[PDB]
């Protein structure tokens, strides 16, 4: 409904998302094997939206 | 002393070596400075906490300049 | 590939990488940018890497 | 000394106020060393050591590389420091590059 449909895709939604920018990120470090995201970002769109909080000590 | 004086100048040419080090370098610290950041050095300190201790210090007098 | 130099032998453009030179707060990119023409095999004898370091220097310059 | 006004002695000197004419700094100080006060950082000089050499590499100021060659042996001779590797990744830390200036004053 309103609660049945929308509340539990909103929540896949923000699962997936946050794991595939997860995914993306934890493959960068491994080096080709980026032309995953290179293909994937044709648009680029989704390029940007995360990067690390960073901080120091 | 002279045992008492040996390390004095034991001490004084450290301070002179890190103060050839920081002209090289070209940093913002003084000789003056680079004693109270020696001296936290002998607490055991952090310098990923210590410089931006020194770069929020800093950044402060360059806002009420 | 935007110029005409994609009709060059495969094994130079190989060796040919750029190598990123250290950042410090206030330095600028054209100062930290220079290519490095690596070379492994006998013929590393005639292109020793002192070679190599001092052609960057004229890279640089 | 204690540390408490050792942290008071370095903010005033780096600014002309006291610990009465700001609060906030000296507070902030306080703030920032005692959560993480002792280093994360263990003895690995060697590396940075070779960054410094590459740093006066790049100014072309390649005499004073070989000074410093000199210079961090003699930093180890005293051996009054408790911490060589933190002092040297501050002073690294806090380097400016000028375009490719080589200026000399000393020794």
């Amino acid at each position: 409904l309103v609660s049945g449909f929308e509340a539990t895709i909103n929540k896949f939604d923000k699962n997936f998302s946050a794991h595939l920018l997860d995914l993306l990120a934890r493959l960068s470090i491994y080096s080709g094997m980026a032309s995953v995201i290179s293909r994937l970002d044709f648009n680029g769109f989704y390029t940007e939206r995360l990067e690390r909080l960073s901080a120091e000590r | 002393a002279a045992a008492a004086a040996a390390n004095l100048n034991a001490v004084r040419e450290t301070m002179d070596v890190l103060l050839e080090i920081s002209r090289i370098l070209n940093t913002g610290l003084d000789m003056e400075t680079l004693s109270i950041c020696v001296r936290l050095c002998e607490q055991g300190i952090n310098p990923e906490a210590l410089s931006s201790v020194i770069k929020e210090l800093r950044k402060a007098t360059e806002a009420l300049k | 590939r935007a110029t005409n130099a994609q009709f060059d032998s495969p094994e130079i453009l190989r060796r040919l990488d750029v190598r990123l030179l250290e950042v410090s707060p206030g330095d600028t990119g054209w100062d930290v940018f220079s290519l490095d023409y690596h070379v492994d095999g006998p013929i590393a004898t005639v292109f020793t890497r002192e070679c190599m370091s001092h052609y960057l220097r004229v890279f640089n310059f | 000394k204690s540390p408490n006004v050792l942290l008071q002695n370095l903010c005033c000197r780096i600014l002309g106020r006291s610990e009465a004419d700001v609060a906030q700094q000296f507070q902030y100080a306080v703030r920032v060393i005692g959560s993480n006060f002792a280093p994360t950082v263990e003895r690995d000089e060697f590396l940075v050591a070779e960054k410094i050499k590459k740093e006066l590499i790049r100014q072309r100021r390649e005499a004073d590389a070989a000074l410093f060659s000199e210079l961090h042996r003699k930093l180890h001779s005293q051996g009054v420091l408790k911490n060589k590797w933190s002092i040297l990744y501050l002073l690294l830390s806090l380097s400016e590059d000028p375009r490719r200036q080589p200026s000399k004053v000393s020794s």
